[PDB]
């Protein structure tokens, strides 16, 4: 399997933000690494639509047709920065490469 | 004539006796020439009889009446099946006195030179056991491949009932969700 | 109970997903209202105040129902009725009997009620 | 073989299973009874917004009635005493005084 | 004895019907005595006992003839097992051109329409040999019964013939052993033909149950997406009037 993500970059601080992961090739979810910290279990969503989280400014959601997840993130916030990794598992076995996140001050 | 009852003895004929096969040479006969035709030609002689008298049973019924031509249809038969079967080993009269009113030189020779065929033929058999295999492989393949296309299908409609089954659950789920939240608004 | 007659429920799903969702919208629309209600209101029955520094409170009467209140403490007030041929009630600054009679004609005859308030500011703010 | 889905039954199973009921009806319950506070607190404030639109239209068809019009779309206020078509526009501005602005108001009103 | 003899119209159709056989099976050609024969209504006994020996010896051929067939004819009758043997009289047998010939006429007819049977009788099993020796998957059953009688046939047919050699005299040396490698060919080789085809109603199949099973597994795909699409927009919703309320709240408590 493949997961593809996207949306990253440099964002404004108070702004909004989409990541997306496109799965080629059960549940699809986020992690995040922080600068010089360990990584950090964002959220998941099972293929149904089983959240399990993080506060109201991140939104995950899933298309399942187009196999994708979504993280969203609103009034970006500097402690956001970090970068954001996709995982799949067949319930971990799927990792993407990581989308960097920095939120400008 | 005892080397002869020796022989068809050996083949598993038991009906095969010096006594009856000498001028005691009677209406057993039939019953002797159907033990050796079914034996080595494999094949049943009531069947052949039973096919020999149907052409179509099912609307007309010309088949009940007519006892005139029946019973002597199937004599016929059963004759000539001794007939061909003699014309093979070198007798071209069957004369219908080897069945009827049979005699004991007579049929005897003629069956000697049957039963020294078939067990020239069951030597050559074994040089066909390959065949044996072939025709075992070969009718086992196409088994085997029967076997297959069953096993598929029947698997598939499983695959299918399964999931409708899932489905339906997931419907009526969302009915009854649908349905309570009904209550609230309105 | 077949999954070819799923057709069917993408409407009635669809029907009821935004069905919910003017029950919700409505909802919403609805809260916006009030809350505006209030905050212009509250903006008024404080503004006001502030400009003309006039406070309308609850008169100590059950006959002079309606007290004006002047200034930036209580220094200043005078309880009038809503409706009747007496319509003057008890100020505490005690205007005379003639400064009543004045202001009580302002209201019942004039029929003027910014003068009226005019006069008794004017009278109030002169006897403190 | 892929384009396909491994288990389908498990994946629909899956699907009944996230489907939370309970955790939405819990959820308008909730919206309910939200109303339900506020439509209390809009009515008892609806008799205090009955006595603050009848304090607020007493002193305000009172204030209104002695001319003075908040005009807060260009942050003014209109005195209008006479009504012959004449006003007097006073600014909001933070420059003016509370003093000045009250004296010189109470001087147009006594014109 | 059961049968209008007597009848004008009987005995003529029945004439007719022998003379039908007899002509159409070369009987003048093969024996010369009734040569270009046409309907005897007024036989000869010589001609009679002609027809008799041919006919017969087309039911039972090396029966041997005495000079005299007269006598024998009775006894012919009952090892046929004539049905209506018991309406002749042995003593009429000697001169039958006489008075009674109604009856022995009959009899040669019944001769007739038995041998037209009976080369039907046997003809039939002939053919029928024949096509059991080249003899959907749930619709045709038994087929597998179909190959083992035919290998028994096949084996049957190797056999008669591989020994019509082996006792013969002219052919046996070149003929015999390469017959037996062609025989053996025609076997595995349409058998071949049946895996073959059956690997491809296999694998056609496959494509049968396959696009009927890729398009279920996507409209099912189709159901799990939008339901969840469905279930999201819900709780979006639902979210929003939760908050808004508490915010409106927020701001109007304040009664300084
Ligand atoms: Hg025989
Ligand atoms: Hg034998
Ligand atoms: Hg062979
Ligand atoms: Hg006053
Ligand atoms: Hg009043
Ligand atoms: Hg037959």
């Amino acid at each position: 399997v493949q997961l593809v993500e996207s949306g990253g970059g440099l964002v404004h601080p108070g702004g909004s933000l989409r990541l997306s992961c496109a799965a080629s090739g059960h549940a699809v979810a986020w992690f995040r690494q922080a600068p010089g910290k360990e990584r950090d279990f964002v959220a998941s969503i099972n293929a149904v639509g089983l959240v399990r989280n993080v506060l109201g400014r991140f939104s995950i959601s899933r298309d399942f047709a187009k196999n994708e997840v979504y993280l969203q993130m609103n009034s970006l916030e500097p402690e956001d920065t970090a970068v954001y990794y996709c995982a799949a598992r067949y319930y971990y076995d799927y990792w993407g490469q990581g989308t960097q996140v920095t939120v400008s001050s | 004539l005892q080397e002869l009852v020796i022989c068809l003895q050996s083949c598993d004929f038991a009906l095969a006796t010096q006594e009856n096969i000498s001028r005691p040479t009677s209406d057993y006969m039939v019953t002797l020439y159907k033990q050796i035709i079914e034996n080595f030609m494999g094949i049943s002689v009531e069947s052949l009889l039973n096919s020999s008298n149907q052409e179509t049973g099912d609307g007309h019924l010309q088949e009940e009446n007519e006892n005139i031509y029946l019973d002597t249809l199937n004599v016929l038969v059963l004759n000539k099946i001794c007939f061909k079967f003699f014309e093979n080993i070198g007798v071209q009269d069957f004369n219908m006195t080897d069945l009827y009113k049979p005699e004991a030189q007579r049929t005897q020779r003629l069956l000697s030179a049957v039963v020294n065929y078939a067990r020239f033929r069951e030597e050559r058999m074994f040089d066909c056991n390959s065949f044996i295999l072939q025709m075992e492989s070969l009718l086992g393949q196409i088994n085997k491949l029967n076997d297959e296309i069953k096993q598929l299908q029947k698997d598939f409609e499983v695959e299918v009932k399964e999931i409708e089954i899932e489905y339906s659950l997931l419907s009526g789920h969302i009915n009854k969700y649908m349905n309570e939240m009904l209550e609230y608004m309105q | 109970a077949s999954i070819d007659a799923f057709s069917d429920l993408e409407r009635r799903m669809d029907g009821f997903q935004k069905d919910v969702a003017q029950v919700l919208a409505r909802q919403q629309n609805h809260a916006r209202q009030q809350l505006q209600q209030f905050q212009a209101e509250m903006r008024q029955v404080a503004l006001y105040e502030r400009l003309l520094q006039l406070r309308v409170l609850p008169g100590a009467s059950d006959v002079h129902d309606v007290r004006f209140v002047f200034g930036d403490d209580s220094r200043c007030w005078i309880e009038v009725a809503m409706h009747g041929d007496h319509v003057i009630g008890n100020s505490h600054p005690a205007l005379d009997p003639k400064s009543r009679a004045t202001l009580e004609h302002v209201l019942t005859v004039q029929g003027d009620l910014a003068a009226f308030l005019v006069v008794a500011r004017d009278m109030l703010l002169a006897s403190l | 073989k892929d384009n396909l889905l491994d288990n389908p039954v498990e994946f629909l199973k899956e699907v009944r299973e996230s489907f939370d009921i309970q955790q939405d009806v819990d959820a308008m319950k909730r919206i309910r009874h939200d109303l339900d506070v506020i439509k209390e607190e809009s009515e008892a404030r609806i008799s205090k917004e009955h006595s603050k639109v009848s304090e607020s239209n007493k002193k305000l068809k009172l204030y209104r009635s002695l001319g003075v019009i908040l005009d807060l779309e260009n942050d003014q206020v209109l005195i209008n005493r006479k009504n012959d078509g004449n006003i007097d526009i006073l600014p909001l501005d933070n420059n003016l005084s509370d003093f000045y602005k009250t004296k010189y108001i109470w001087e147009r009103l006594g014109k | 004895d059961p049968r209008p003899l007597r009848d004008k119209n009987f005995q003529s159709a029945i004439q007719e019907e022998i003379y039908d056989y007899l002509k159409k099976n070369k009987f003048d050609i093969e024996t010369n005595h009734p040569i270009s024969i046409k309907f005897l209504k007024q036989p000869t006994q010589k001609g009679f006992i002609i027809i008799f020996k041919w006919l017969y010896l087309r039911l039972d051929p090396g029966y041997g003839f005495t000079k005299s067939i007269e006598n024998e004819i009775y006894q012919i009758l009952k090892n046929l097992r004539y049905p209506f043997l018991e309406s002749i009289n042995k003593s009429q047998i000697s001169a039958v051109g006489g008075s009674n010939w109604h009856k022995f006429l009959g009899m040669l007819h019944w001769m007739v329409r038995t041998n037209i049977k009976l080369d039907m009788c046997l003809n039939k099993v002939d053919r029928s040999l024949i096509n059991q020796n080249t003899q959907t998957l749930d619709e045709q059953d038994q087929r597998q019964e179909r190959y083992e009688l035919m290998v028994e046939k096949l084996l049957i047919d190797y056999f008669t013939e591989s020994y019509k050699s082996f006792l013969k005299l002219e052919d046996n040396y070149e003929p015999s052993m390469q017959e037996l490698k062609l025989g053996f060919e025609k076997f595995v080789h349409i058998i071949n033909t049946d895996v073959t085809s059956t690997e491809l109603k296999l694998e056609e199949l496959k494509v049968d149950l396959n696009r009927k099973r890729y398009k279920l597994h996507q409209q099912v795909i189709h159901v799990i997406d939008i339901t969840s699409k469905f279930k999201i927009n819900i709780q979006s919703s639902l979210e929003n009037s939760e908050n808004e309320l508490g915010n409106v709240i927020e701001e109007l408590r304040n009664l300084e």
